[PDB]
RNA sequence: ACCCCUAUACCUUCUGCAUAAUGAAUUAACUAGAAAUAACUUUGCAAGGAGAGCCAAAGCUAAGACCCCCGAAACCAGACGAGCUACCUAAGAACAGCUAAAAGAGCACACCCGUCUAUGUAGCAAAAUAGUGGGAAGAUUUAUAGGUAGAGGCGACAAACCUACCGAGCCUGGUGAUAGCUGGUUGUCCAAGAUAGAAUCUUAGUUCAACUUUAAAUUUGCCCACAGAACCCUCUAAAUCCCCUUGUAAAUUUAACUGUUAGUCCAAAGAGGAACAGCUCUUUGGACACUAGGAAAAAACCUUGUAGAGAGAGUAAAAAAUUUAACACCCAUAGUAGGCCUAAAAGCAGCCACCAAUUAAGAAAGCGUUCAAGCUCAACACAAAAAUCCCAAACAUAUA
RNA sequence: GCCUGUUUACCAAAAACAUCACCUCUAGCAUCACCAGUAUUAGAGGCACCGCCUGCCCAGUGACACGUUUAACGGCCGCGGUACCGUGCAAAGGUAGCAUAAUCACUUGUUCCUUAAAUAGGGACCUGUAUGAAUGGCUCCACGAGGGUUCAGCUGUCUCUUACUUUUAACCAGUGAAAUUGACCUGCCCGUGAAGAGGCGGGCAUAACACAGCAAGACGAGAAGACCCUAUGGAGCUUUAAUUUAUUAAUGCAAACACCUGCAUUAAAAAUUUCGGUUGGGGCGACCUCGGAGCAGAACCCAACCUCCGAGCAGUACAUGCUAAGACUUCACCAGUCAAAGCGAACCUCAAUUGAUCCAAUAACUUGACCAACGGAACAAGUUACCCUAGGGAUAACAGCGCAAUCCUAUUCUAGAGUCCAUAUCAACAAUAGGGUUUACGACCUCGAUGUUGGAUCAGGACAUCCCGAUGGUGCAGCCGCUAUUAAAGGUUCGUUUGUUCAACGAUUAAAGUCCUACGUGAUCUGAGUUCAGACCGGAGUAAUCCAGGUCGGUUUCUAUCUACUUUAAUUCCUCCCUGUACGAAAGGACAAGAGAAAUAAGG
């Protein structure tokens, strides 16, 4: 009487936990839902799948969550909320290392 | 067999002299106090 | 178990079968409380079937029973099939069962789940156990191909016991184990009786049809509180004996038996046999029936039909006081029968009436002789008069030292009183 | 399911009961554990066995010298069933390379850096 | 010499064998690992090597070194078979006696057959003997010669018979058929070595992973401090991941491979079953498929493991404890037989009131009475049982 | 079954096959069969003498025709109303006959006869929705080593065995095998264990060897189990399984002027090959791929014929374009994911929502399988008991073993039965224990065999006692009883049907016990039942063949090497009397004591 539930585990979660040296386009955590949201220099795919945006350093941190004012379900949800409330969300950030770039003496005209 | 039997489940012998050396020893009153004014 | 039951109703149309006394919607209203009684489940679809041949194998004809069969797989619903034709043959069963997908009952199977479900007596239990031995197609609701080639296959040149060998073996043993059984708990009832055989107690059954008000006449006449009547179908489960005093004085044993059905083998019924014997060894009957119910005639016609298949005694058989309970429901009654009572168990209408006719009923059955009697005081002989008879009255002569004493005693205590106190 | 077990810290938590009976004072705490596998690795976890290892207790009976540290008082907490710890002590302080070829392990737990094996 | 103590043949197979699972009487002899690719080692020559061809961005050339045995029912081709048997062809032979009368007639010999019983069962016999029985002038039996041949013949169809074993003969050959299946696989010694899964006409197998082995290159491998890893869900576990130190010495990568991918119990979290199974299925860990000691014997419990000799020593785990049911003695008047109720129901059949006096007593906490009467209480005083035969012997007291 | 005959040589002799008779179909003809024959003939068949008959149906399939045919394959009903009055449907609605049948089950149908007693037999039935008419139906004369029943007689079949002769046997002499055999210095009990020990643990026993018997064990010898499963192992047979028509026969078209050749089409006959997997053994049923949620609470990953939900799209867009660092990855690979920057532009939603290679279509771009057995053979089903081989105790049936759901037993509870009264005897809801007799469940030993129902024979053991003994209670007046404690020394019947173990019945008994012992015991016996080979009936299927349906028949091996063993104060009934006494109102009716008789068992 029951059928189908075969399906294998995705093998989604972290991949770099905090502290993990990360470079530019590798993904940091794949979720189904929006566990972990993105911070900065964290991009996030179609998928939800965050991925460092940038060369450097993990970091996850606790940080006030405020959506963007067309994400009516969010808003709604905001609107709802009692006063004083403030929601918080788990963000992923990537510090970045190295600079830029730097400035090279190339030719004493 | 599950943790939790109908009957008393044989312990594991090392369990078993735990609970044994772990057995309440009441406090012995030097002198009975039924034989003491 | 919360079960859901089809309620199909044969109704039998010309031929051995028709009942003239009875309609369709009364049967199907009595199967319906029968059905109720069990606290288990409820009719939730009721179909009256038409059918000409009641006595073959499949009841309806081949239209009838397509078309029911029809319905009963298309519902999903119903749980079991009650089938209101009294007892099913075991091919009628099988085939039924087989073609429908779902257990079908008889009024006899579901009487014997009543008293098992309801009276958990050991009686109840072995009964049906020994009505559910016959066991095939346990796989209800789909044929299944078995291909029972190459079991236990000859090892050298023989075969150990083979299915329907270990079958026949077990069933045999099972019915021997459940009638010894069966016969051990006859015993033990028998008994139980035979302190009161031995004191002589009159002895009255109170028969009837269900729901008659056996439970509320007997206290009545008793007076005891303890007896709880109740409006379900089967509700006075089990024989019990209830002391009761008559105008005469005399105390008299009230038998509370189980109510009888119509259509129903009460004589195999095993939780039905304790009422049958007791009936049987009974000084006097009381025929209880209910005049207000529509069914009266056929009530009485199946309750009399089983009176007479159990074989009483001819005296036994006649004698029987007939009481019309339930008088007060029918605004004017008047009984155009003669020697019937009409009372009303509730209300205590005509109980005074009961009380001194079933007196003399006793009086007449149990062989007591009404009589006066000299007893010369301080012998104690009028002590042992007062326990071992009753006394209707006392007129002590003051000058002799002798009293005249009105008893009514029986026999063996008359034998006993002249050889006590010559 | 059997995991790895987290002892409380309230455990290595010595009272003051502890230590008048065990001799040692909170202030001035020993420098190195003596350290002896007294127990068999056999029907243990595989990763006490790694500790075991790794703490060089592999031969039983066989004391070895330990730094009194937190990471290897997180080990011998790890294999601490299977392992007698004991305070190392310097009568005499420690060996000099004059003496470091007399030196002796006493049963008591004393590193004595003379070993003359002549009645005192 | 035996007596003493210790010791559960070997091989194969298996989760696990003394196993009452296989093989083996024993001796002698015979009887079973064939080889490419690519690598590794060692030479030679060297941007070239090689005795045309081929390879080459250190290669090329040469050598060394890894790949078993027996076993089917089968399939096909060509021969050989009808001296047995099935049927037929030619031309022959036999059938006493009695009853009946020109008979697919009866009894009954010879003769043919083989109903039933016994014996026999490596027998006298690879189908018999003794008795018993069916037919015995016919569709009979039978001698001789001939014919029908296997994708076939023949058949009063019993899948009968076709040279003792016909669901389709036998021989030879293809053929050393093939077998994921069973069995076997022969000198010494050391070392490493039991690991998730996926796919599969696939779950008796195989390939890839994982594990394992070898060699080589390199540098981090394991343990692990904070900090850190989600809401749903109100609470919500043992833990895990990550992880510098630290204690350690391993790890990753490169090259070449095999074998294991049919598993048991124990502790723990669970699921199914019946909170059964020495049951089944996952997960963490342990042990076993290796040594030794212990729990009696003992794969899985406990102790302990790295190997030798010793007629030394300290130890590890390691021996079950329980024996259980007494109990008050005295005394009871009472307004009245509290009312109603009932034939009477009077503490004591039912309901309501349920007070109150005597020093002290519930309009009575239980028996009894037809109803009463009579006897007491509160109140005064004073654990287990089964089938061959129980199962070490015994012991309560000499200093842990 | 008409009969005489025939058949599985070597387990079945039969009811099976044939058979006269009847009937169906086909054929208008000669120089090798038919046949040296010619429609009263020949061949292919069905059924089965005879007697009465053989009913209705051509809708479907087949065949023949261009609609016919059932003595071709085959089929031959319902509904509503109260048997007949109407109606639906079909091709026709099973007609005559017979009927518990050799005819699914119910089944030991219900009756009468038969017997003391009958699951047997015979005669009957409002007896078959699974009887039934040349898939032949009834009747019947004869006949049958056919299958049942039976009168009478007969008898050692048996009650109940004994005696003797011969053979065999044992001893002496001559000659002289066979399977078997790891080695054996080869005991019993209990426990253990690979779940049944001569070898292991604890006990007990124990000088040594012969000879003759026995068959409880050596899971004894024998045949690499024929039962069951598995193998991408076979083969036989059937088809309406897949692929073909090479071959024949027809036709049509060519070619040649009917034959021959080539090409097609249709049949007949065949040929080759297959008959998936998982699976609490196999089969049936269900399932096979993908996704979400629990099991799996927290990085990841986790099984189940476990619990639940869903998917095999849809919508919007036409940059839903091109490129490219770095990463993830369903534990391999295949496949699947995310994506910075850049070019070119503007200024995808969705959990699943799918499928490789080859090969086809296309100019190309691209498209193609509910290949769902979803990592996908390009295309193949049944059945086998006529079976075969290789294995498997990896896997079922018997037995053992685990367990105790089921089963059985005992206590606790104090509601309720018991006129009153829980406990004389019981007992609901429940609780706690024990046992290992059942049905299971598990699949641990055994498939290079552990022979497995019932019976005979002999029995060993338990007591949870049926009888005999003692004892307490009783709703124990006596007689019968009921219940409980103790007791296993001894005993525990003969018959009818039935294979029955059992059951019923008849007659008894003091009673006619419940069990264990491989449901004790087949190297002691029997095979009646029992899914080997033959055959019939009913049913299923197109057929082969099949049915835990019936029924008739059907090969019972072993010379003993080892262990073990082979001469170890009795119960009960009845008769009289007590005694018509105790007891009892009567009905009835005892003990104890005493006397006498027997029956069985043991030994002579
Ligand atoms: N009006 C009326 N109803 C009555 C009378 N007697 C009985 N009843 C009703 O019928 C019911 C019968 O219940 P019981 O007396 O227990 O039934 P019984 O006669 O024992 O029958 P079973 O329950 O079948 O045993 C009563 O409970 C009342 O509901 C009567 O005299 N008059
Ligand atoms: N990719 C693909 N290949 C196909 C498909 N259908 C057929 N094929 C190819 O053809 C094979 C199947 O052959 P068939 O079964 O004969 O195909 P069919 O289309 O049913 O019939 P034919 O056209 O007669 O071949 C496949 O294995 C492919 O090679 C399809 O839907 N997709
Ligand atoms: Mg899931
Ligand atoms: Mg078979
Ligand atoms: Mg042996
Ligand atoms: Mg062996
Ligand atoms: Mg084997
Ligand atoms: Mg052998
Ligand atoms: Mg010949
Ligand atoms: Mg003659
Ligand atoms: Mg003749
Ligand atoms: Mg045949
Ligand atoms: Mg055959
Ligand atoms: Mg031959
Ligand atoms: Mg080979
Ligand atoms: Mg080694
Ligand atoms: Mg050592
Ligand atoms: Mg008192
Ligand atoms: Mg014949
Ligand atoms: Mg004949
Ligand atoms: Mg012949
Ligand atoms: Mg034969
Ligand atoms: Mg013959
Ligand atoms: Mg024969
Ligand atoms: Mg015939
Ligand atoms: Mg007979
Ligand atoms: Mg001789
Ligand atoms: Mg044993
Ligand atoms: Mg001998
Ligand atoms: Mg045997
Ligand atoms: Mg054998
Ligand atoms: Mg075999
Ligand atoms: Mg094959
Ligand atoms: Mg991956
Ligand atoms: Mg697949
Ligand atoms: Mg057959
Ligand atoms: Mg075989
Ligand atoms: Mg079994
Ligand atoms: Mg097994
Ligand atoms: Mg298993
Ligand atoms: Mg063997
Ligand atoms: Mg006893
Ligand atoms: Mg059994
Ligand atoms: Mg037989
Ligand atoms: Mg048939
Ligand atoms: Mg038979
Ligand atoms: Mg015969
Ligand atoms: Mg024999
Ligand atoms: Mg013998």
């Amino acid at each position: 009487k029951n059928l189908g539930g075969k399906s294998s585990g995705r093998r989604q979660g972290i991949k770099k936990m905090e502290g993990h040296y990360v470079h530019a386009g590798n993904i940091i955590a794949t979720q189904r839902h929006f566990r972990w949201h993105p911070g900065a220099h964290v991009g996030v795919g179609k998928n939800k799948c965050l991925y460092a945006l940038e060369e450097g350093i993990v970091r996850y941190t606790k940080e006030v969550y405020v959506p963007h004012p067309r994400n009516t379900e969010a808003v709604d949800l905001i609107t709802r909320l009692p006063k004083g409330a403030v929601l918080y969300k788990t963000f992923v950030h990537v510090v970045p290392a190295k600079p830029e770039g730097t400035f090279k003496l190339v030719a004493m005209l | 067999s599950k943790a939790v039997t109908r009957h008393r489940r044989v312990m594991h012998f090392q369990r078993q002299k735990l609970m044994a050396v772990t057995e309440y020893i009441p406090p012995k009153p030097a002198i009975h106090p039924s034989c003491l004014p | 178990g919360t079960q859901r039951v089809c309620l199909v109703h044969p109704d039998v149309k010309w031929g051995p079968g028709k009942s003239q006394m009875t309609r369709a919607e009364w049967q199907v209203a009595e199967a319906t409380a029968l059905v109720h009684t069990l606290d288990g489940w409820s009719v939730v679809q009721t179909m009256v079937v038409s059918t000409k041949t009641p006595d073959r194998k499949l009841i309806f004809g081949k239209g009838n029973f397509e078309h029911l069969t029809e319905k009963i797989r298309g519902s999903p619903d119903i749980t079991c099939v009650f089938l209101n034709v009294e007892r099913m043959a075991a091919p009628t069963k099988k085939e039924l069962e087989a073609a429908w997908g779902v257990e079908v009952f008889d009024r006899f199977t579901v009487v014997l789940h009543i008293f098992r479900c309801n009276a958990r007596t050991k009686e109840a239990r072995l009964q049906v156990a020994l009505a559910e031995m016959p066991l095939h197609r346990s796989n209800l609701k789909r044929d299944v191909a078995h291909l029972y080639r190459g079991v236990g296959s000859r090892y050298i040149m023989g075969s150990g016991e083979s299915f329907m060998q270990l079958q026949q073996r077990l069933l045999r043993e099972k019915e021997a184990k459940i009638r010894k059984a069966l016969d051990r708990l006859r015993k033990k009832r028998h008994l139980l009786r035979r302190q009161r055989t031995r004191r002589e107690f009159p002895v009255i059954s109170v028969v009837g049809y269900t729901n008659c008000g056996k439970t509320t006449l007997i206290k009545a006449l008793t007076g005891d509180a303890a007896i709880q009547p109740r409006d379900q179908l089967f509700a006075t489960l089990d024989v019990t004996a209830h002391a009761g005093t008559l105008p005469s004085r005399m105390t008299v044993l009230y038998v509370d038996t189980i109510g009888f059905l119509s259509q129903l083998p009460h004589g195999l019924i095993e939780s039905f046999s304790a009422t049958l014997e007791d009936v049987a060894h009974s000084d006097l009957i009381l025929h209880v029936r209910d005049v207000s119910h529509p069914e009266a005639e056929l009530q009485k016609c199946s309750v009399l039909s089983t009176l007479r298949g159990l074989q009483l005694p001819a005296p036994l058989l006649d004698s029987m006081v007939e009481v019309h309970n339930k008088v007060d429901l029918v605004p004017g009654y008047s009984p155009t029968e003669p020697n019937v009572v009409p009372v009303s168990a509730l209300r205590g209408h005509g109980l005074q009436e009961l009380k001194a006719e079933l007196d003399a009923a006793v009086l007449k059955a149990t062989g007591r002789q009404i009589l006066t009697l000299r007893v010369r005081l301080a012998g104690a002989q009028l002590s042992w008069l007062y326990k071992e008879a009753t006394v209707q009255e006392v007129d002590v002569i003051p000058e002799d030292g002798a009293a005249d004493v009105r008893v009514i005693i029986s026999n063996s205590a008359y034998g006993k009183f002249r050889k006590l106190f010559p | 399911k059997f995991t790895r077990s987290r002892i409380p810290e309230k455990v290595f938590q010595a009272s003051p009961e502890d230590h008048e009976k065990y001799g040692g004072d909170p202030q001035n705490p020993h420098k190195l554990h003596i350290v002896t596998r007294i127990k068999s690795t056999r029907r243990r976890p595989y990763w006490e066995k790694d500790i075991i290892k790794m703490l060089g207790l592999e031969k039983a009976h066989t004391p070895q010298v330990h730094k009194n540290i937190p990471s290897v008082n997180a080990k011998l907490k790890v294999v601490k069933h299977l392992i007698r710890i004991k305070p190392l002590k310097l009568p005499q302080g420690l060996p000099a390379e004059e003496n470091m070829s007399n030196t002796c392990l006493k049963s008591t737990g004393e590193l004595v850096v003379q070993w003359h094996l002549k009645p005192v």
